[PDB]
């Protein structure tokens, strides 16, 4: 589980 | 080529419908994207003529996706907010759209296995999604809640004051309220969770609508299914990057508008009636 990202 | 041979024999609409009906596929994943709601009329963020764009503008971000950032929310809410009242996603303004109501219908044809979805539009439960089948991986505005304590707020007060000018406080801490949409730097549901581990890996077709890819965890979704299971991918964009092959041949991606080629699915299933009936009843 980890959180809502993106690579930016 | 023998190893571009496709598992789903022939990779068009045609086949697809043949492949689910011969086969007897009743494990399907669908995943849902913007794609999927540009026709429901939604405003997208990057278009210049749009209302939400203008907004957008004043506050130059690096990403119309900053918006969405709870770092960005704690420091500036007033920037939100403000794309808050101009994107109308409150529940009972937009309808549902031909995929949405495709979905309602593989659901009460029990091939459903799961619908996740990124959209925080809400239009799969519009469209009558069951709670226990439909995941809103990035919530939606249907509740509220305090950032910091996690505290319910009402979402009628939220709208009535997010519409008019005002930021929502928490009544507890006074921390700064929001919808449950599931911003950048957050925790997705549990919900979210159950679909990658429990259904993702028993999905005997996943069937992918207007999604980006670029959203994490939500795109590994369609990665952790089973190697030889097909995977339909409706875009107007060439989505995915080497994660997709356009170990057996089971990906295809069908261009063009997702509405026109879930009618054309819908047809092939023999579903045209019923989907037909379900467009006119809520048009
Ligand atoms: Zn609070």
């Amino acid at each position: 589980r980890h959180k809502k990202l993106m690579f930016k | 080529a023998p190893h571009q041979e496709h598992v789903l024999g022939e990779p068009t609409l045609e086949g697809l419908a043949h492949y689910i009906r011969e086969k007897n596929v009743r494990r399907i994943l669908v995943l849902v994207g913007a794609g999927a709601s540009v026709a429901a009329g939604i405003p997208d963020f990057r278009s210049p003529d749009t209302g939400i764009y203008a907004n957008l503008g004043k506050y130059n971000l690096e990403d119309p996706t900053d918006a969405f950032s709870l770092t960005l929310l704690r420091e500036k809410p007033e920037i939100f907010y403000s794309i808050a009242r101009e994107l109308n996603l409150w529940p009972g303004h937009f309808q549902p759209t031909a995929v949405h109501h495709f979905i309602r219908l593989l659901q009460d044809e029990g091939r459903l296995l799961r619908c996740c979805t990124q959209n925080i539009d809400g239009l799969e439960k519009a469209a009558g999604v069951s709670p226990e089948l439909l995941v809103e991986a990035h919530g939606s505005f249907a509740a509220a809640a305090c950032i910091e304590c996690h505290t319910p707020f009402s979402i009628e007060q939220n709208y009535l004051e997010a519409m008019s000018g005002t930021v929502s406080r928490c009544s507890t801490c006074g921390g700064i309220v929001k919808p449950n949409v599931v911003f950048f730097g957050e925790n997705l549901p549990d919900a979210f969770f159950d679909a990658l581990h429990h259904d993702a890996p028993i999905a005997e077709l996943v069937i992918i609508i207007g999604t980006s890819m670029q959203v994490h965890p939500f795109a590994l979704l369609p990665c952790v299914v089973p190697k030889s299971v097909p995977r339909v991918v409706m875009n107007r964009e060439r989505v995915g990057g080497l994660l997709f092959r356009f170990d057996v041949c089971r990906d295809v991606l069908f261009r063009g508008d997702c509405q026109e080629n879930v009618v054309t699915l819908a047809e092939y299933l023999g579903l045209s009636e019923a989907l037909a009936k379900r467009m006119r009843l809520s048009d």
